[PDB]
């Protein structure tokens, strides 16, 4: 009834579908908004230019 | 850069208040830099938006 032979050997060959493949992992440069200096009113020196 | 600017609201925390530091906020983070590593060269485009 199980498709067997006298000896209890399987008589039909069974398939598993093979896992799909290995995996790529990548890593990336991150980038942010970054700001600058200020400038301030100056002073006036004692000495010329 | 991004993160403490906006006080880890970017994060976000499921029902706890953001920014704390344990063992959960660091797995999420983790996982949180994966999907920016993934994302390619426009990871920076996408984590500004």
């Amino acid at each position: 009834r199980h498709n067997l032979s006298i000896d209890g050997q399987p008589l039909s060959l069974a398939i598993y579908a093979e896992p799909t493949d290995p995996k790529a992992l990548l890593t990336s440069m991150v980038q942010a908004s970054q700001g600058g200096s200020a400038v301030l009113p100056g002073t006036l020196s004692l000495y010329r230019f | 850069s991004v993160l403490v600017i906006s006080g880890f609201a970017v994060l976000g925390a499921k029902n706890q208040p953001a920014g704390q530091h344990n063992i959960d906020t660091l797995f999420s983070l983790y996982r949180f830099h994966q999907w920016i590593n993934g994302l390619g060269n426009p990871g920076s485009d996408t984590l500004d938006m």
